[PDB]
């Protein structure tokens, strides 16, 4: 039963794959190609520079230097070699190309496209001394930009926003600084994802030093916060969760990090969560330290997230003039860039709810992280993960279910998400809770259970009509995609087999049902129950009890 | 069909046993003691060929396995005191199941979403950190083929397993759990993503290195794996997450062509497939991921050389992106042509039923609403006024559904004719977007009203409002007239209607079905905001009497809750008497109550006390503990206490 050898292929060689999609690449939302993009590239104000065999001279093509250097080093390098040499001169490269008084730095973030085209590439036996010689050598690039994510809490009575007007060297630095942090982002998760043997050798302390310098920098509490360095900055957060949750013993990562370091970014977190979703201004400015406005100043994907309207891409291409080798880039206007559909405002709910999947789900992280407690371990965590509980229920009910648009969905499926990370602390994490805190909110988690002890009534289905007439009242939206969705894209959205139009009707049921603020799970109410009508702490007995349960019927 | 009764009976009785009370998950090892048996029998019930050709009776069979083990959530983590749960030893009972799942792809779906079930599932595994056993096994397998040495049918078997794998870790999240290591971030982008790029790296070299339908199956998933992982979040211009593997599927696509076997005949699938593909990919920016990874100029053969008249319309659709002038006007119905000497075929080449629509559709965007959707699902002033005449017909006799096929319309185009102040538009700004504050400073009082002014009103009341349905009918028809009237108030200072407004209160409060309950405070703050009569003069504490008078615990929260939004949402010193009140009703009074004062004073500070603390202390902890953190602090405000109180009182005594 053997299977014959196949081994007449035309084999695509792996180095010359990297090659020539290197050379041939184009972005997503520009209109022209990165080798030639770098064509059009000298580098003026440093009149020789050199590191090693790759001479560039004054007025010399920037560009066919690297394609110079690329093919040369081919019939030199394999594909490994070929990146960790990139990736030392690119270094070099940047590294001067920053250190310099008059030196524009056009060239640096278009390099950084290559720094991500290039990294990304192939990631699977790369090793952790390139890549931390990278890592670092681009954290304190970034401190040699630290003058960017720290810029004040707001533009003060005699700060003018009179100016050159300039979105150039905005944008420059601010691809700069964001594919900087994504690098940070992409190297570090091509760590995540290489061999567990392959971990401790990369970590010291210098990783918490100078990502603690740019954390600092950039989750400001004193400063404008900046979405998209909040991203990544959090998720690098997220990054040390991960190499947590993932080393067997990561007691090892543990130790190496310092309690005040956990506690610089935990209470940073604390910052960004207590903040707030209004896509009734998610696109303009207002009370700060509350809002992730994606301003246009910074919006478009980001090297991973295919956000939205990456409404920067094309003009990625109008920053070189594609027809002269040159060195600053090309002028855009600051404003013409972003009434008609804010369907992309809603797009955006839903990833903003992602968002908040995020916060949600790196705080579950770290709750199974710390099996045994610690010093960050200070129920502060159940306070304010039950405090947002109850604000996504009241404000939940009060406001954003009806409104027939698509984000309730997700906007419940948080919570609904949050009942596990509730329900893990009360089997799991009830022999630390502090009087103090029990006794400092009595208020908010008997909300917070009561929210579905009175949503236990259980008592609502009983046919098709009334809950179909909900649906046709509010699920308006989640129709349109249902419908686009039965009508467009999906195998089995077509013929069914007879024992799933049942499906349909009571999924669509219980959908429905679920959407509009009542009778959530069984599995939500027992478990909940669990935990109030256990009696572990003098929350409920019968006598201060029973007037909630006639509240209720009972 | 042969045990039908006892399944009847099984499904009957066991629904019946949801749990003792209505408290029904049985979280813990339960303490009848019967469903060993019988949940290792439900799965050894079914693993028989004479009763593998028929869908929904099997069907009915993995569903009595969902219940069973949704139901008793100590199922699949119970330690089988080896050192493992039964999730592990259901993996490879179940695998035989998505082995008959493997071609149910809708089956597939659901029981992925169907299987404290998967929270547990990796619950307690993530607190022992299987997969690394699994995982070695896999590079084994997947390391042994490359060079051609396998199985036969572990060849075919497993083929279908590494087709089955890609898909499972290719879905969406909100079926599949946190459970696992590698799915943990969000932002959509989370750890597998790239250790299952390097996966997918991985099977593309081995499977270049690799029935008929076989084929046909494996460019399904070709597609499958970008065609069936959407994150949408739009409207009918939805999005497809990631590009590189988009423009990979095309690759290998390419590849598939030129081979050129798995070509199977009576078409069920060459057609619909490519003409589904192309359709999705044309508007959408990522021509630039087509240009490179698929031209079909080879077996394109439109030359009436070369299901081989279905890669046309893609044809059509890239002579369509050619675009320049020379294309004319629509004359057979299709297109707008273009000059043919051609023009292949009609908007359904080859319709199966699917295909047609599929390509038509597509075909129809080469053309250069919300509120439009249910208008020609169900297929301005005239449309008005017979809407009227015949919403008269339609109540005329008994009807339930085109009677009520009115209400979101008549509210929405409310919204619309305020707008005025109908040609593309849908949910608007303030009726249907939220913002920082308050909803109700959002909301503009000195706006029009209903009675005349609004049409829509007149009709309101014309069919809705002196109607025996407000008597005793319409369970939640009427209601559905009420969230009209909801968006229509919202939009119009009504006048005083209220009686609806308070035995509807009061209604929403028994309610029966628990969905009228609060449904009534979501309407008031439209009456408490007003103008025009009684702006913010007594109406509002009119409506508190009545409020106030009611004092049921029954369904308390709606007494409360709306009482407290009403005053809470209302303007300054006369809400500070309110709160003065509120502060009361928390004072020391109904503990069921005054707590949830508390818990809803700081809801408000989500979104007074030395006037009473004076007064009490007079008259004569909790309150001031949970505000200021601690008491102490009592010292700063003791200043009107100390010298106005606590000593003329009861001279001698106090």
């Amino acid at each position: 039963n053997m299977v014959p050898l196949n081994p007449n292929r035309i084999i695509p060689d792996e180095t010359s794959l990297f090659l020539e999609s290197i050379l041939l690449h184009q972005i997503i939302g520009a209109d022209l190609s990165t080798i030639e993009i770098l064509n059009r590239l000298k580098l003026d104000y440093i009149t020789e520079f050199k590191f090693k065999n790759f001479v560039i001279a004054k007025g010399a093509p920037i560009g066919k230097s690297i394609v110079s250097l690329l093919l040369r080093c081919k019939k030199t390098l394999t594909l490994d070699r070929f990146i960790d040499t990139l990736l030392e001169d690119i270094a070099v490269l940047i590294k001067e190309i920053s250190v310099h008084p008059n030196e524009s730095k056009l060239a640096v973030p278009f390099l950084v496209a290559l720094m991500y085209q290039i990294v990304q590439f192939r990631p699977s036996a790369t090793h952790n001394l390139a890549l931390k010689d990278c890592f670092l050598f681009i954290c304190d690039l970034i401190r040699i930009y630290h003058h960017v994510l720290k810029v004040p809490i707001h533009e003060s009575n005699m700060n003018l926003h009179v100016e050159p007007q300039i979105f150039q060297y905005e944008l420059i630095d601010y691809l700069i600084i964001s594919y900087s942090f994504d690098l940070l982002e992409g190297i570090l998760r091509v760590l995540q994802s290489h061999p567990k043997q392959t971990y401790m050798e990369f970590f010291d302390e210098n990783i918490l030093k100078s990502f603690e310098f740019v954390y600092k920098l950039a989750l400001t509490i004193s400063y404008k916060p900046m979405v998209n360095v909040i991203f990544s900055a959090v998720e690098v957060v997220n990054i040390i969760t991960s190499i947590i949750l993932n080393m067997d013993n990561s007691s090892d990562l543990k130790s190496l990090i310092s309690g005040s370091w956990w506690r610089d970014c935990i209470t940073r977190l604390y910052a960004l969560l207590e903040k707030e979703i209004k896509s009734g201004d998610v696109y303009n400015e207002n009370v700060d330290t509350t809002t992730l406005h994606m301003s246009k100043y910074h919006d478009f994907f980001g090297l991973i997230r295919n956000i939205g309207d990456n409404e920067l891409g094309g003009l990625i291409s109008k920053l070189i003039y594609t027809d002269r080798l040159q060195s600053v880039p090309r002028v855009i206007s600051k404003e013409d860039i972003g009434f008609t559909a804010p369907i992309i405002g809603y797009k955006m709910e839903k990833w903003l709810l992602k968002l908040k999947d995020e916060v949600l789900n790196i705080f579950e992280n770290l709750l199974m992280i710390y099996g045994d407690d610690a010093t960050i371990v200070n129920g502060e965590m159940l306070i304010h993960s039950s405090k947002f509980l109850s604000r996504e229920q009241a404000l939940m009910i009060e406001r954003y279910v009806g409104q027939d648009s698509p984000n309730l969905d997700l906007r419940c499926h948080l919570i609904e998400h949050t009942l596990t990370i509730i329900y893990r602390l009360w089997k799991d994490h009830f022999k630390q809770l502090r009087e103090e805190q029990i006794k400092q909110v009595e208020s908010q988690l008997i909300m917070s259970l009561w929210r579905f002890l009175v949503c236990q009534t259980e008592t609502v289905t009983a046919n098709e009509r009334e809950m179909r007439d909900h649906r046709h009242l509010v699920d308006s939206l989640h129709d349109l995609t249902i419908k686009d969705q039965a009508s467009y894209y999906e195998d089995a959205f077509e013929d069914l087999p007879e024992y799933i139009e049942e499906e349909l009707k009571m999924q669509l049921n219980k959908r429905t049902g679920r959407i509009m603020q009542v009778k959530y799970d069984e599995k939500f109410q027992e478990m909940a129950r669990t935990i109030l009508e256990s009696k572990s702490f003098d929350l409920t007995t019968l006598e201060e009890a029973d007037s909630l349960y006639i509240s209720m019927g009972l | 069909e042969s045990h039908v009764k006892y399944l009847d009976e099984l499904i009957l009785a066991i629904k019946d046993l949801n749990s003792g009370v209505d408290s029904k998950v049985q979280i813990k090892k339960v303490p009848s003691l019967k469903i060993l048996n019988t949940l290792i029998r439900n799965l050894k019930d079914q693993r028989r060929n004479n009763i593998m050709k028929n869908d929904t009776i099997f069907s009915k069979t993995v569903s009595a396995l969902a219940l069973l083990l949704e139901y008793n959530p100590f199922l699949l983590v119970m330690k089988d005191s080896n050192g493992n749960f039964e999730i592990q030893r259901l993996i490879d009972d179940f695998l035989n199941i998505s082995v008959l799942n493997y071609d149910n792809y809708h089956r597939i779906w659901f029981m992925r979403r169907k299987l404290a079930c998967v929270e547990f599932y990796g619950k307690p595994a993530k607190f022992q950190l299987h997969f690394e056993n699994t995982m070695n096994l896999y590079e084994q397998a997947l390391t042994e083929v490359l060079l051609g040495k396998t199985e036969l049918l572990k060849f075919y078997d497993t083929l279908k397993g590494l087709y089955i794998l890609l898909y499972w870790f290719t879905s969406e999240y909100s079926t599949f759990g946190n459970s696992i290591a590698f799915l943990d971030s969000s932002l959509g982008f989370t750890k597998f993503d790239f250790n299952f790029q390097r996966l997918i790296r991985i099977v593309l070299y081995v499977f270049d290195s690799c029935y008929a339908e076989i084929q046909l199956k494996y460019i399904s998933l070709v597609v499958d794996y970008v065609c069936n992982r959407t994150i949408s979040t739009a409207l009918d211009a939805p999005a497809l997450v990631c590009c590189e593997q988009l423009k990979f599927v095309l690759t290998t696509m390419h590849h598939f062509l030129d081979n050129k076997y798995g070509l199977l005949d009576n078409d069920p699938t060459m057609a619909k497939g490519i003409l589904r593909l192309y359709s999705l990919c044309i508007s959408n920016d990522f021509s630039k991921c087509f240009v490179d990874h698929f031209p079909i100029d080879q077996w394109a053969d439109f030359s009436q050389s070369e299901t081989n008249k279905a890669l046309s319309i893609v044809y059509f659709d890239l002579k369509r992106r050619s675009l320049p002038v020379e294309a004319l006007k629509y004359d057979n119905k299709f297109n707008i042509w273009v000059y043919q000497s051609p023009d292949s075929s009609l908007k359904n080449v080859t319709s199966p039923f699917d295909d047609r629509y599929k390509q038509l559709e597509k075909l129809r965007l080469l053309v250069l609403l919300l509120k439009y959707r249910v208008n020609q699902l169900s297929p301005f002033k005239l449309i008005l006024n017979e809407a009227s005449v015949s919403i008269q017909t339609c109540f005329k006799t008994n009807n339930i559904t085109r009677l009520t096929s009115w209400t979101v319309i008549l509210g929405r185009l409310a919204c619309l004719e305020s707008e005025k102040f109908m040609d593309n538009w849908y949910v608007c700004h303030l009726c249907d977007i939220e913002k920082t504050g308050n909803p109700f400073v959002r909301i503009n009082p000195n706006r029009p009203e209903a009675a005349g002014k609004s049409e829509i009103f007149r009709i309101l009341h014309s069919n809705f409002l002196s109607h025996p349905n407000i008597d005793e009918f319409s369970e939640s028809l009427l209601s559905g007239i009420l969230f009209s009237l909801h968006r229509i108030f919202s939009h119009f200072q009504p006048p005083k209607q209220i009686n609806k407004s308070f035995k509807l209160v009061q209604k929403c409060f028994m309610n029966s079905n628990r969905y009228l309950r609060l449904l009534s405070t979501r309407i008031i703050p439209l009456f408490n905001i007003s103008d025009s009569h009684n702006s913010e003069d007594e109406h509002t504490a009119t409506l508190i009497k009545f409020l106030q008078s009611q004092k049921l615990p029954v369904v308390k929260e709606n007494l409360v809750i709306a009482w407290t939004q009403l005053t809470l949402t209302t303007s300054n010193d006369v809400f500070d008497t309110l709160l003065l009140k509120l502060i009361d009703i928390f004072n020391s009074d109904d503990y069921s109550l005054r707590i949830m004062m508390t818990l809803q004073i700081k809801n408000m500070a989500k979104i007074i006390l030395p006037v009473l603390l004076r007064q009490l202390g007079k008259n004569l902890q909790n309150l001031i503990e949970l505000l200021g953190y601690s008491s102490k602090t009592i010292l700063d405000i003791f200043q009107r206490y100390i010298i106005p109180y606590a000593i003329i009182q009861y001279k001698s005594d106090v």
